């Protein structure tokens, strides 16, 4: 009765939601039909899954994009008698890396027919709490729709709490070019908009995905099954009865001292293979110490570059609360894992009960325990001084601003918004600094 | 008569109400259905105190389970002994506190608040005599800390006379479960001091130890850590529920150990805790129970009472005992402790036993601890809460929801305003 | 003796009768036949207020359907417990009033009137001595609204000592039904006034919630809501069809409840009101079905009694249970209520007790209250009929069907002589 | 008992009672052959079917055309052993989209054939009610020969519930030339006579078989079965016992307030696919909200740029009249969704027992629920606004005026219609304002 949609722009977010809505219906015994065979569940699947009038459960998504090629996948796919088929939004053109082609000319063609098939769903949604938007900073649907989204959203509801998945923009790994632009001009609107965003990066993947799972070759197949482990543990303690819930009312309380500062990386753990889900123990004092290694974490920042502000450590499965304070209170003690000074406090824990199910066909390892780590640092200062930097290097040469300028955008409005991040940089030094006396 | 109305606020104070349901419903005898199935009338004669009879000679528990989000409540309702409650007492929301003090006290707090007094009020008027209202959340959560702090703010305007003892779960020294519950905590204590007779402080932190240590427990779940916790609350009012040589209740409980309004915050311990194998193998006598209360490691409040004095001690105790056998050992711990308890209160013990034990125990105590040992548990938050507030982080998360930095310049100083008394009550000749 | 002709107009009142006799017919132990089947003489001491006995010991209902299109009877006819009514008593048109107060007042209600009252003449003098005649019907429809109250105008003039109650369906606040209601609403309650002794306003939207609310029902169909308005109407005459402790009948509730001859515009209320799984979990006691009465959300007619004063107030009971049981509980709620209550009227609470319970109940009650928290339901009315007339609007399907201005200027002014008195006596020291 | 005759006039009305009575044979069992296999109705069919001497039932209906074509392919069709063949009047030459010709040349040659076919039937009924017209305003036949036809039977009759179910001139798509004539010369004489006319258009009943249907290739078959569903749904409640049921003279009472406007538009709900029967839950607040949403109405009009008078919701099958306040009660406090200041109560309720059945051939779903709004709105002012003004462009030049002229037609009498429709026209600006005071 805690219901929660979810909508996906932009083909990163369509394919993160493919996985997504996969693993979803592993954790309840959904078929792709939606006939879940009930020959235990008792109203958990109620956060996502809008029950039909037969055997049926249809999801609570909205899967946007202005391109049909990544929404006609879904329409031909396993998943094809799953989705309400006027969910599964398409356009004609795509944005196609163009922040303005997504915010100004084609995002402004479908997105009301978007907001009402939000609406549609947040009328049939009793305990509505929050959103899960699921989108990009790279593409131009995700950075585009999503910011127009975001601000239509924010008007007609303004207290849900709307919470962001975005794919962050690796430093050295950019699959298009003009992602300093759409990254810069995305952030811009959804700061005011976007109750708590969690970034997720490709390249710290690249390198989970290779050395943690000992895979030689990770797929977006791949990485979309990690970013879904994420979403499933935060939505843990929503479908399923834990030791200690969660509510998504609690994240954005628990994580974001400050109303602009609203940026935490995801970690999870543990994150191994077949091979070596023997040869270790796996206590919660052992996946514990995973999430605050440097190396495990899935947006490409030093945290020991910066300080944490606020830890939220969601354990699931076999987990005794005991160890967690064991666990926990060590970390505090180590001197790599430093603290703002204004926070003594620097965790919220969550522990459920179910342990995460493996998908069939994945590169996971069946655990007893996971934790999802989502931890507001100071660190990420690091990632917004490069794309500043990346920003202006081809603002200064005003490079691709004729793609921009011609689609309705103001080009004085790269100053707003390059001022603003300006404004945000500044932001992580002033709290990142302790305090007089 | 003196019937207790049990109200749970937060996730925390479900979970440890439904294993507070489960210890009553064994002490009483009561099925899972909601019948009687003991064998003595003993368990029949005060009966009443937290059940209302129903039709057909079955009990429902007189408790109301507040939530904002209905994740606790159906792991609740469906678990074991979750059809003995009235449906009508499950009175949650559906937003969620956010584990946000503000969301608990302001937003969602006051958007439900309303349709949970008229289920006090419900059950206030079916109490013959009502005694007093009993209270169990955290101060590191939003619900308990919000929803439930504002309950005692609307209750102690409408019954200023009944009894409010508030089992909160206040946050550890080492590890946090919450990075805002240095928050949480001050804008709890500013509406603890002035609307409850008393506040039995429990940290999560003293019963990692107390499960580690005492029982060996290598793997202590929730439900490990929670019938600890119902162990006292119901060793708490055990001579108000069965006869006693020496009956208490929570006015003797209130009137003995608070010495000062304000000075109400007590840190409870329990004994007998042994092992599995390790409780044949030792005997179970009043010194040997006296003993075990008053040390260090069996403070379920994170801290040493060695640091601090007792203003008053309370030891309830169960079963059958003598009392010279317990007033010796009441005296005894007094002469070789005489810094350790405050010099200007002399005899300083409250003694209360119980002629019932708990299931399965010949004898048991139940330790209630006011001391001078707990201004370090405000040292610890206060200074966890400024360090956080002078950089005002996390503050436009209670400023969006309808607060100003004078709540906070408030309940700093409504804290700061306590640490210096039990600083004055330490000091004091 | 005190036989009671049943009368029945519109779909609403034949949608609601049907469900009636379907109450009536088990608390006699009467077949689908129409004989006499329970197991004591009770139901059969007082079986000839609502029968009349036929040949072969079976007994019809004492009751006129009466409508102006065939399509509800024919539901009514073969449905269960149709086969009991005399085919003689259905008088039903066919033309149809049309959802038209004038069509059903004036045009094809005065075409059908002299063939219903002949059945009324011929059903009142088949009575003994008549206690008088109840109604059923609405106030948003053509029928009911509209042969309704033709039938009392006629039936006030025929028979001026007898008892006129109708059980008039009220219009909704929330939502309508009816997009010219507020005009049937507003020319009954001109003939309302008149010639009825009392009247009970119901409304859909109250039961639309004491379903979903008290009896959690999430899909409650009208046979859902019509068992609740049928458990008011057996409960006001089951005194005079049942022995009882203190027995009152429709002159005693008349007597009582009517402390000025317009204001006669009653509020029900039932108890008690459980879901399935939720009445085991309570104690069906006379102060918990008391409590449940008196508050908000137990009114059938759709406004808070806080917003006015309770006139009189009629408690009829049923089932065993004690006096002193009943006469502190309507003391209870009379001392903790004292400006709810009016002042200048002391001790306004009614009680009668009957012996024999409902069906599968233990104890029963059953509630009349008299407010001036209805003269919010005129208020509301007289509103949404002003608006409507100072455009004009739908005047020209009633000045089509024999009616001017006047007639409405009369019945607002009517309405407003009403709402003023209300203020009058609500206003009164 | 309830007896209810139909009368079908020109092209579009014969082919819209070709798929009435084809829904109504369904609904009662009926044969083509009107041999009902009776091996549960209980004089259920008697509003439209008078019984023969066997056991065939044959249909009070009239369909009268001047021209044979549309009459003989029903002579011809499936139905040919259902009709009497005496109720199938043709002429010999249509009117041919002259008004003039349907209501003085050819018209008045066969105006006494039909008014004794009429005068047949109406005397085996025995409770008769009020008539079902089923015209178009576009043709010469459905607008000359209704207007001749409608003052015949006020003139007969005058106090029976006379209806209309009109195809209304849609405001883009014309298949005729001189529809701005036809249209506004037939409602200048329908207008004293018509009890309550129901607009139809043809144009939003191809966005909604377009766009909710999901048909590429929506034809005159399939627009007349959603018209079908309408008029079955009106006297669903004569047919059927309902919980709350509903007579052809309440909606003349409920919905008419003044005499001159009497012109509603239906909207039917739930209109979706077979592979969309699925994907949704369909309560009785989902289906609510669908009728009041401006995209599913059938005439092109914007119920937002006037306000609803009088609103009638007809429930059938699967409802519960509580969920019916609750889906009724959220409307009126919505802002898009306003009415006229005099009318606080703005509807009128009714609820069946029976479901809409669906035709096999046909397009719509086999749903447990539905609703047939008859909302008279002021928002149709918008309607008539246009047509006048294709009527003031047309007769400026007098064009067209020498076909009607030269058929016994005064041109003095478009000045006449033209003034009365002005005069209509001003009404709804009467209606549509508040009240002083
Ligand atoms: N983690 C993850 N990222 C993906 C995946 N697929 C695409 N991306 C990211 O998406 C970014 C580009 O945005 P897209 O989603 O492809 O494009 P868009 O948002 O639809 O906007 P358009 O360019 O107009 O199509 C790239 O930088 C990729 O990092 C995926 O399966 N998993
Ligand atoms: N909804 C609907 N409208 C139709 C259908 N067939 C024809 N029409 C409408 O009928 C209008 C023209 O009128 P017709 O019925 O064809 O001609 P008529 O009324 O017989 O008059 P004549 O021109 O003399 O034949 C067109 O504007 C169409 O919109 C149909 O099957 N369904
Ligand atoms: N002793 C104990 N504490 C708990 C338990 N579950 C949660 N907590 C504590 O409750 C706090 C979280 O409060 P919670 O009620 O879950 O959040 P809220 O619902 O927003 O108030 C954490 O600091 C935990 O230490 C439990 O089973 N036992
Ligand atoms: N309580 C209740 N009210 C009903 C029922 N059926 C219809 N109504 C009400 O009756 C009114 C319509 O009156 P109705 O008798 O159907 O029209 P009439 O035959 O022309 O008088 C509506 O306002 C409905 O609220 C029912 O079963 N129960
Ligand atoms: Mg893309
Ligand atoms: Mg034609």
């Amino acid at each position: 009765m805690r219901e929660c949609i979810s909508i996906h722009v932009g083909q990163a977010g369509v394919q993160i939601g493919n996985a997504c809505w996969e693993l979803y219906c592993l954790e309840h015994g959904i078929q792709p039909d939606g006939q879940m065979p009930s020959d235990g569940g008792d109203d958990s699947f109620n956060t996502f899954f809008s029950e039909t009038g037969a055997g049926k459960h249809v999801p609570r998504a909205v899967f946007v994009d202005l391109e049909p090629t990544v929404i006609d996948e879904v329409r031909t796919g396993t998943y094809r008698q799953l989705f309400h088929p006027e969910q599964l939004i398409t356009g004609k053109e795509d944005a196609a890396n163009n922040y303005a082609r997504g915010h100004y000319t084609i995002g402004k063609e479908i997105i009301d027919l978007v907001l009402d098939r939000i609406r549609k769903l947040a009328d049939q949604c009793t305990g509505l709490q929050g959103f899960l938007v699921f989108h990009s900073f790279g593409g131009g649907t995700g950075s585009g729709f999503t910011s127009l989204l975001m601000e239509r959203l924010s008007v007609d509801y303004g207290k849900k709490s709307k919470l962001e998945f975005s794919i962050y923009p690796a430093p050295q790994v950019s699959t298009a070019v003009v992602e300093p632009y759409n990254s810069i001009l995305t952030t811009h609107t959804t700061l005011e908009h976007s109750d708590c965003a969690f970034m997720v990066d490709n390249e710290a993947i690249y390198d989970i995905c290779r050395r943690n799972l000992d895979i030689e070759r990770p797929t977006y197949t791949n990485l979309n099954r990690l970013i879904s482990q994420i979403v499933s543990s935060i939505t843990a303690s929503l479908r399923f009865d834990g030791a200690l819930n969660v509510d998504l009312t609690e994240f954005q309380t628990n994580l974001v001292p400050y109303p602009r500062i609203h940026f935490p990386l995801a970690t999870y753990a543990p994150v191994i293979s077949a091979e070596k889900a023997y040869h270790e123990q796996l206590s919660v004092a052992e996946i514990t110490n995973a999430c605050f290694e440097p190396a495990n974490q899935m947006v490409k920042c030093d945290p020991r570059h910066g300080k944490y502000m606020a830890c939220c450590l969601l354990y699931r499965g076999d987990v005794v609360p005991k160890d967690v304070n064991a666990a926990i209170a060590t970390i505090k003690t180590k001197r790599s894992i430093q603290f703002v000074d204004w926070c003594p406090t620097g965790f919220k824990v969550g522990i459920n009960y179910q342990p995460p199910t493996v998908v069939p066909g994945g590169d996971l390892a069946k655990v007893q325990r996971a934790v999802c780590m989502l931890s507001n640092t100071t660190a990420i200062a690091e990632a917004w001084a490069r794309l500043d930097h990346k920003f202006d290097l081809m603002y200064a040469k005003r490079a691709f601003v004729h793609w921009y300028v011609g689609e309705g955008m103001e080009e004085g409005e790269f100053s707003e918004a390059r001022e603003d991040m300006a404004a945000l940089e500044k932001d992580y030094e002033e709290v990142g600094v302790d305090s007089v006396e | 008569m003196r019937e207790i109305v049990h109200i749970q606020a937060g996730q925390c104070g479900n979970q440890i109400g439904a294993k507070f349901w489960e210890v009553i419903s064994d002490e009483h005898g009561i099925d899972p259905t909601g019948s009687y199935h003991g064998d003595s009338d003993l368990q029949l004669e005060r009966i009443n105190v937290y059940y209302n009879e129903a039709a057909g000679n079955k009990y429902v528990p007189r408790a109301i389970l507040v939530d904002l989000e209905p994740g606790t409540m159906d792991s609740v309702r469906s678990g074991p002994f979750g059809q003995i409650f009235r449906p009508d007492n499950f009175v949650f929301g559906q937003s969620g506190a956010g584990n946000n003090w503000a969301k608990g006290h302001y937003t969602e707090g006051a958007e439900l608040v309303d349709s949970v007094l008229d289920v006090v009020r419900k059950e206030s008027e079916s109490c013959d005599c009502l005694q007093g209202f009993q209270l169990t959340h955290s101060l590191g959560g939003g619900t308990g800390s919000g929803m439930g702090t504002l309950l005692i703010s609307k209750i102690r305007e409408e019954y200023p006379d009944r009894i409010m003892n508030t089992f909160s779960v206040v946050p550890s020294p080492k590890v946090s479960d919450t990075v805002v519950e240095p928050y949480n905590a001050t804008l709890s204590v500013h509406q603890l001091v002035e609307n409850t007779d008393e506040t039995y402080c429990i940290d999560n932190e003293a019963l990692y130890d107390i499960c580690f240590r005492t029982l060996k427990l290598t793997t202590p779940t929730y439900g490990d850590l929670n019938h600890l916790v119902s162990a006292t609350m119901s060793g708490v009012t055990t001579c108000l529920r069965f006869p006693g040589q020496l009956n208490a209740d929570l006015r003797k409980l209130a009137v003995n150990m608070v010495p000062f309004p304000r000075l109400h915050f007590f840190m409870p311990g329990f004994a007998p805790l042994t092992s599995r194998g390790s409780q044949q193998y030792r005997a179970l006598t009043v010194p040997e129970l006296t003993q075990q209360m008053f040390d260090a490691k069996n403070m379920m409040a994170a801290c040493d009472p060695r640091h601090g004095r007792y203003l008053t001690v309370a030891a309830v105790f169960r079963g059958r005992m003598s009392m010279k056998e317990v007033d010796e050992q009441m005296l005894n711990v007094q002469n070789k402790n005489s810094s350790y308890f405050v010099e200007w209160i002399p005899n300083n013990v409250k003694t209360a036993v119980c002629d019932i034990p708990p299931r399965g125990l010949k004898m048991s105590a139940t330790f209630i601890g006011n001391s001078t040992a707990i201004q370090e548990l405000f040292k610890r938050i206060s200074e966890q809460f400024t360090a956080m507030f002078r950089r005002k982080a996390f503050l436009h998360w209670y400023t969006g929801e309808g607060m100003d930095e004078m709540e906070f310049t408030e309940a700093e100083s409504n804290m700061n305003d306590l640490v210096s008394e039990y600083q004055q009550y330490q000091d004091a000749t």
